[PDB]
């Protein structure tokens, strides 16, 4: 199947618009290579493949009823999660000098998400019944923030790359 | 952390300027990037500000539409746009950094801590006129040798006496702008008498916008 | 949009100072977001207290305030030459908007009257042969920083073609300025005498160059 397609990919996209390189049609673990490898739960009919960019602290986010910024207002899951997470760093790669602004994370939005859902939206976040139709200021934000990742941060502040393997049975 | 303005401008009455705040040493978009003008003599005006974060803009009732802020991810620099400059825009517009960080526990703190480097706008119509910089002669314990620089335009001029490290009691005053749109700044320096008919003194001028160095001998 | 500060405030060294922010019942009622910025002359500004009350890292522990009702305040002790500036107050407000205030401007009381030391140099020659001529009059190390400059021709004023400074602080809290005098060179040598006068706290230092 199309791995290094998926995998070793140069780009991942900020979680706000995360990516799904669906496969089909077509030892991870072994020899160690990756920080969280867990095969949740353990033929498939219809696999999920996802890559998005979180730093080292927060892959305890993506799990079922787990709570917290890139589980709550970025990716959510359920509560029957059966598959294989491959989470593993990327400060050689994702780190630049001075910023990198290149990523990016949903912070502000009323409500969390259900399984599985994308939004994308830079629509102001209605603070106040002072309206906002997109003039921000007070009352009114800009709903991301960048993960402005860089490269010595310590055990908790790196970016590190994840492979959602989310699969479904009809 | 650390921000630097681009250069000081001129423009003709009708036109617009570029003018850029570039960040250097910190996350350049988490933090808001504010502007303020401070006209000579007056205080300090709020005019906007822009999210590095892709797009986004919010003014102060009296600068909307003809002032436009816009950024580069790049580069880490952020730029503000004058359209439609009439002479008493001629000011100092700053770029404030403090904002975004957030609402919450773990995490906020407002009001703009870095500041940056001053960068000047003039508008005037008379054009770039370049340094004509004759000495002024010593007069015994003390004395004082000097440049007069005149009739140049705009600023800044750089003066630098022997260009080194020989600064006893240099003193560059700032200049005045003569009733006809041109300036005159003068470098006086302190030397004592016996070093007169034994050192040589030889100041710097250079005018960037005019493309002109001189040296002469004092 | 508004936010008022006195137009000016004045302390004793030692003493301490009390600089009011009045802001009624929109942001420096409510909102405990008022933030206080210092300026030198020819210094860009310098954030003297954010968050009503806080003080960011490097700033003295001399400076302080809070907030409470509609008057902000911002008090300076142990009051120091070294602390005379103008510091803006600074709120955010439900316009969305950001806010200054009008401005105050500390002095701080007790310093030397200094006198000018006055430098007159004479027409430049090689400006001769270019057919203009230019007399200057420096004027250094005075407080306070106010001149009068009037200039002379052997006996009687001159009023066309004298250009000066307003009085600018240097960098040693003294102040400082200049004084030019656009000449023809039929007018220099014509004459005797040509005289700088510069008059502070009625003073009569009078440099003059001849040709």
């Amino acid at each position: 199947c199309p791995f290094g397609e998926v995998f070793n990919a140069t780009r991942f996209a900020s979680v706000y618009a995360w990516n799904r390189k669906r496969i089909s049609n077509c030892v991870l673990y072994n020899s160690a290579s990756f920080s969280t490898f867990k095969c949740y739960g353990v033929c498939f009919t219809n696999v999920y493949a996802d890559s998005f960019v979180i730093r080292g602290d927060e892959v305890r986010q993506i799990a079922p009823g787990q709570t917290g910024k890139i589980a709550d207002y970025n990716y959510k899951l359920p509560d029957d999660f059966t598959g294989c997470v491959i989470a593993w760093n990327s400060n050689n790669l994702d780190s630049k000098v001075g910023g990198n602004y290149n990523y990016l994370y949903r912070l502000f939005r009323k409500s969390n998400l259900k399984p599985f859902e994308r939004d994308i939206s830079t629509e102001i976040y209605q603070a106040g019944s002072t309206p906002c139709n997109g003039v921000e200021g007070f009352n009114c934000y800009f709903p991301l923030q960048s993960y402005g990742f860089q490269p010595t941060n310590g055990v908790g502040y790196q970016p590190y790359r994840v492979v959602v393997l989310s699969f479904e049975l009809l | 952390v650390q921000l630097v303005q681009s250069g000081a401008e001129v423009k003709k009455p009708g036109a617009s300027v570029r003018v850029s705040c570039k960040a250097s040493g910190y996350t350049f978009t988490g933090y808001y990037m504010h502007w303020v003008r401070q006209a000579p003599g007056q205080g300090l005006e709020w005019m906007g500000w822009i999210n590095p974060i892709s797009d986004g803009t919010n003014y102060a009732q009296k600068f909307q539409g003809w002032v436009t802020m816009t950024r580069d991810t790049s580069i880490s620099t952020v730029y503000m746009e004058l359209s439609r400059l009439r002479s008493d825009d001629t000011a100092v517009y700053y770029c404030a950094r403090g904002g975004s960080r957030c609402s919450g526990g773990n995490c906020y703190g407002w009001a703009y801590d870095a500041f940056d480097i001053w960068g000047q706008g003039t508008m005037i119509t008379v054009s770039s006129a370049s340094t004509k910089g004759p000495s002024v002669f010593p007069l015994g314990g003390t004395a004082a040798l000097g440049c007069l620089v005149k009739d140049y335009f705009p600023e800044p001029v750089t003066v630098s006496w022997n260009s080194g490290a020989l600064t006893s009691g240099v003193h560059t005053f700032p200049a005045v702008l003569q009733s006809s749109g041109l300036y005159s700044l003068s470098s006086v320096v302190t030397v004592p008498s016996s070093s007169l008919g034994t050192q040589t003194y030889i100041c710097n001028v250079n005018h960037k916008p005019s493309n002109t160095k001189v040296d002469k001998k004092v | 949009s508004a936010l008022t500060q006195p137009a000016s405030v004045s302390g004793s060294p030692g003493q301490s100072i009390t600089i009011s922010c009045t802001g009624t019942s929109s942001d420096v009622g409510g909102y405990n977001f008022v933030s206080w910025y210092q300026q030198h002359p020819g210094k860009a500004p310098k954030l003297m207290i954010y968050d009503v009350s806080k003080r960011p890292s490097g700033v003295s522990n001399r400076f302080s305030g809070s907030k409470s009702g509609n008057t902000a305040s911002l008090t300076i002790s142990g009051l120091q030459a070294e602390d005379e500036a103008d510091c803006y107050c600074s709120s955010y407000t439900s316009s969305s908007t950001f806010v200054f205030g009008t401005g105050t401007k500390v002095t701080v009381l007790g310093q030397p009257k200094a006198n000018p030391t006055v430098t007159l140099f004479p027409p430049s020659s090689e400006e001769l042969q270019a057919n203009k001529a230019t007399l200057v009059c420096l004027i250094s190390d005075f407080y306070p920083g106010a001149v009068t400059v009037a200039w002379k021709a052997d006996g009687s004023p001159v009023k066309a073609g004298v250009e000066t400074t307003k009085p600018s602080k240097q960098s040693n809290n003294k102040y400082a300025a200049s004084s030019y005098l656009s000449l023809t060179p039929e007018q220099w040598k014509s004459h005797r005498s040509y005289s700088c006068q510069v008059t502070h706290e009625g003073s009569t230092v009078e440099k003059t160059v001849a040709p």
